[PDB]
């Protein structure tokens, strides 16, 4: 039951109660997960009078690689419990690479309760600084239309998709946020790139009522407001004629869009007029809806260079930094939304998990043991280690964060991060060069439509015999099937190495399948990543996924705008 | 060698079987027929006549959970089913007790009753199973850093997980992936592998219970 | 201090009450209007909503037999109810399991139900008081040479003996004299002496439940 004042107070109290809820959380995680095999070798039984000391002393810091082979076991046929505990409802992935190899993490139900508590507070506090209509809606470029399964018949999954797919969230979203313009089906539309300009449609529809434009980052807004560039008829011409534009080829989104289409000629006059009358599209967003109190998302560190554009799009409209945290971990939420992107700072949430930070102080690295989150000195930057119900215990994330100050008894952290990573020899390659070359050489074919590809990826499926490769393609614009079929061929044709060739010619591994995905999906993979509990930087994305990456996977299956196998061979 | 008098379809008997196989202590299995029960079962259990009874040192222990609790402490040298702390074991007995009444009551209605009892048993079972899931949250084994006291106790119902699916019309995987697949982990262990009878035989037995019992 | 949620006439509450004081702990008792289950109780046991509940280290312990186990394991230095051998533990846990199944329902039938159900119950409890007397044999106390775990479990039912006698219009002692005999002998221990409410009160609570549900 959402309410402004009582939620503040509850969170006011627990942030001030930081030490008790931090120590109780670790204990309540250990209570729930006292039987972890990882824990077993370490030698924990729970309870005791030194549990936290035992936790630090009897358990070692851990990297992605030795935890990979573990959580691999969960997904590949053996649906068994591992680092965390019971069989996971689905599996995470991380930016960067685990030994040049795909990353792995599990999620649980409690962090869904965490979803509901955390938006309530962030949204409550923002709404105190920027109150909102109860009967208004919200233009949010947010999408979760795609769901995949592991070889074991177990969904492996992303933040976006799972949260929205989970049963409690539409019921739990009603009173803390503005009802989405976009049907869930167009959010759940098999074609995002098509649905995305339709999402634009959607958010603009009730513009006087909408309280904000929202993306997790400026780039999406930018993308979208650079898609404000990149769409605007279709909508007008297709909303005009009461018939959706023929660019849209999908029945589900076609039926939904169709039920709301009748022929209106006066409005074109209006929508049109405003739009070519102004300078630079300075203030895109206030122009769309004057009424929006603020612009929302994460504008700090690496999205900082994308802020000018947003600002250019945003005009005088205030830019609000969004909270920080994710499927692996949630740490900080903004209870001071008014604060600018440049002065943006973030407040660690206390009951989400147990967090230890490794100091970088000496030169590089310097040898120092982990200290309490409250013990972290103000002004100094520590590497982030995160313990939580996602199943990582004393796991180092590889990111540097800065302590700006303290909200009562709780610490604040800020992000100037770039990429918290080092590379290792990859296993999904077919060098990135090749894969980047692969995408580049085949993309030229879609370039005759003069449309350029924003991002890409690849997959190996060892469930099927022969195992078959999967490429994921993210381009700004729609096109026919023949050309994507051709592109799939070139991807095979673009990987220049000898060994690729001997086997797909021998077909022990299936014809590389190019599954064209819709625009903004890999952007979505920036969306949960910079947002990812750690320190801002999380921006290197592994280009091809073995059965060792799973967040990207959930994304991959259901929004196959086009799904095809090479006609050659 | 300890002798265990066991009913192959009885779930409690499997738990004693799992216990002795988990430890690595050899035993002789004895199949009891309710029709002509052995002199020992009647001699060991004069009133209650209930499997599985274990006789160790010429001293017969009764109840399966008891077999388990007795079994843990009478050989505590290699495998600890329970945590060292008294309170961790507080959840132990409580959770054994949980699964033993409510869970056993729900499921027995599912494979052993018809009409509203099925329906009541369904929602009850699904809720029970949910409660385990939600309370346990993210735990590989119930009872401690290795295999646990209530893992064993709950793992016996894994054999009956598919008879419960088929009779109840509900997938225990679909609403609660974790518990059904917590059952698949334990299957890899030789304890659950060799102390847990095949799915097909017990479902016929439960199905036979339907034909046999009106 | 060890926090108790108790019901004035809950025999199981008594089992907690009898156990704690037996071993040597100063504790608090809270009386419960079950109409309004306590905020700490619902937090202790949301789904069961039942007592006795002993709270230690800000942690809730539940179920009567469980609570007496918590009692032993939390300060195992002065008064152990259990024998040293695992098997005597098993017998004692077995005998604790006996009192709860047919023994509890039987008395529940004798003062809780009438007629067709009543006489069924009265034959049930006299059967169990017979089994009980024979297993006692010569012993000063079931559980061990001295005060035992399971002594604590069924000693609390002895205050309901008046209730069983009056509505039951039967004398349990003449058919089985030594159980009831032993129970007033157990009364001498200070734990059971202070923990147990008056029998006329219990009789009248039983009457209160009878008069209402006719
Ligand atoms: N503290 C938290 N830890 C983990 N997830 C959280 C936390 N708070 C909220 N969530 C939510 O988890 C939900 C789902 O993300 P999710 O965990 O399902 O995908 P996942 O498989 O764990 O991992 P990933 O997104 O990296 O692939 C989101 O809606 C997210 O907001
Ligand atoms: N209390 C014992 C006995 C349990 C019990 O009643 N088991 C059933 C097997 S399903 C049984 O023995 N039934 C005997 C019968 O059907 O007569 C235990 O928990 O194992
Ligand atoms: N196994 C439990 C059973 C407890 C029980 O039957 N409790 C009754 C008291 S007679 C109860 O709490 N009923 C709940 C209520 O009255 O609302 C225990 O031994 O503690
Ligand atoms: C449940 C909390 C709501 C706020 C979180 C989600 C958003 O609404 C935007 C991203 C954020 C997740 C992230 O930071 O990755
Ligand atoms: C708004 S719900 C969660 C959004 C998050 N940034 C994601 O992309 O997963």
């Amino acid at each position: 039951t959402f309410d402004m004042n009582r939620v503040i107070d509850e969170f006011d109290e627990m942030t001030r109660n930081a030490h008790q809820v931090q120590k109780q959380t670790l204990k309540e995680i250990l209570l729930k997960n006292q039987s972890a095999i990882y824990l077993q070798n370490c030698g924990l039984n729970g309870n005791a009078t030194d549990p936290e000391e035992a936790f630090k002393s009897m358990v070692p810091l851990v990297t992605d690689v030795e935890l990979e082979p573990y959580i691999k076991r969960m997904v590949d046929g053996d649906t068994s419990p591992i680092l965390t505990g019971h069989p996971v409802p689905a599996i995470s992935l991380s930016s960067g690479t685990s030994q040049g190899r795909p990353k792995f993490i599990p999620f649980t139900d409690e962090l869904m309760e965490n979803t509901l508590q955390l938006f309530r507070t962030a949204f409550a506090f923002r709404n105190r600084d920027f109150p909102i209509d109860d009967n208004g809606k919200a233009l949010q470029f947010i999408f979760s239309s795609k769901q995949y399964i592991s070889t074991g018949g177990v969904p492996v999954g992303t933040a976006t998709t799972n949260v929205y797919r989970n049963p409690n969230f539409k019921a739990g979203m009603k009173s803390i946020t503005s009802p989405s313009c976009s049907p869930d089906e167009v959010i759940f539309s098999p074609d995002v790139h098509q649905a995305l300009y339709c999402h634009l449609l959607s958010g603009i529809l009730f513009r006087d009522q909408v309280q904000y434009v929202f993306a997790v980052f400026a780039h999406g807004l930018v993308h979208a407001f650079r898609t404000f560039e990149q769409v605007w008829e279709e909508i007008v011409t297709d909303i005009k004629d009461g018939v959706l534009s023929n660019r849209i080829t999908v029945p589900s989104v076609r039926t939904a869009m169709s039920k709301l289409l009748t022929p209106n000629p006066e409005l074109a006059e209006t929508i049109r007029t405003k739009c070519m009358s102004l300078s630079n599209w300075y203030g895109l967003i206030p122009a769309l809806f004057p009424n929006a109190k603020y612009v929302y998302g994460i504008m700090t560190g690496s999205m900082e260079p994308y802020v000018p554009k947003l600002r250019h799009y945003a005009g005088d409209l205030p830019l609000v930094s969004h909270d920080y945290g994710s499927s692996e971990g949630w740490i900080a939420a903004n209870v001071t939304p008014r604060l600018s992107p440049e002065e943006a700072t973030f407040a660690v949430i206390p009951n989400l998990g147990y967090f230890e930070f490794l100091p970088v102080s000496e030169t590089g690295e310097g040898e120092e043991k982990p200290v309490g989150l409250t013990q972290v000195k103000i002004g100094e930057e520590y590497e982030v280690v995160i313990t939580n119900y996602a199943g990582l215990y004393r796991y180092r994330l590889g990111d540097v964060v800065k302590v700006i100050g303290f909200y009562n008894n709780t610490p604040q952290l800020k992000f100037i991060c770039r990429r918290n990573l080092i590379l290792s020899i990859n296993i999904d390659k077919n060098t990135e060069r090749d894969l980047q070359l692969s995408v580049e050489s085949a993309a030229k074919r879609l370039s005759e439509e003069k449309i350029e590809v924003i991002d890409f990826s690849s997959y190996i499926d060892v469930s099927t015999d022969p195992g078959h490769y999967a490429i994921f393609w993210e381009i700004s614009g729609e096109t026919n099937e023949d050309v994507l079929q051709d592109c799939c061929n070139c991807l095979d044709r673009a990987f220049i190495d000898a060994g690729y060739v001997s086997s797909r010619k021998c077909k022990t591994i299936g014809a590389l399948e190019l599954r064209v995905v819709a625009k903004g999906t890999f952007r979505k993979i920036q969306e949960h990543f910079l947002g990812l509990g750690s320190s801002a930087g999380q921006f290197k994305m592994p280009r091809c996924v073995k059965p060792s990456n799973a967040k990207v996977l959930q994304i991959l299956c259901e929004n196959v705008v086009s799904s095809y196998f090479s006609t050659a061979f | 060698l300890p002798i265990l008098l066991d009913y192959w379809p009885s779930m409690f008997g499997m738990r004693a079987r799992v216990a002795l196989r988990e430890k690595g202590v050899e035993f002789e299995y004895r199949e009891e027929d309710f029709s002509n029960k052995s002199p020992l079962l009647l001699q060991s259990n004069p009133i209650h006549k209930k499997i599985p009874v274990l006789v160790h040192n010429g001293k017969p222990v009764c109840e399966s959970l008891n077999v388990v609790q007795y079994v843990d402490e009478a050989w505590p040298e290699k495998n600890p089913f329970f945590p060292s702390d008294p309170y961790g074991r507080a959840q132990a007995r409580f959770w054994a007790d949980f699964v033993d009444k409510k869970f056993t009551d729900a499921q027995f209605k599912v494979w052993g009753k018809k009409g509203e009892e099925q329906e009541a048993g369904k929602k009850e079972f699904i809720e029970a199973v949910k409660i385990l899931e939600s309370e346990l949250g993210d735990k590989p084994y119930f009872g401690g850093d290795s295999f646990g006291y209530v893992d064993i106790s709950l793992i016996t119902f894994s054999s009956w997980f598919q008879a419960y699916e088929k009779f109840g019309n509900f997938s225990i995987e679909s609403e609660s992936p974790k518990l059904i697949a917590w059952a698949k982990r334990c299957m890899e262990k030789e304890s659950v592998s060799k102390s847990l009878p095949d799915s097909e035989k017990i479902v016929a037995y439960a199905a036979e219970y339907r034909k046999n019992n009106l």
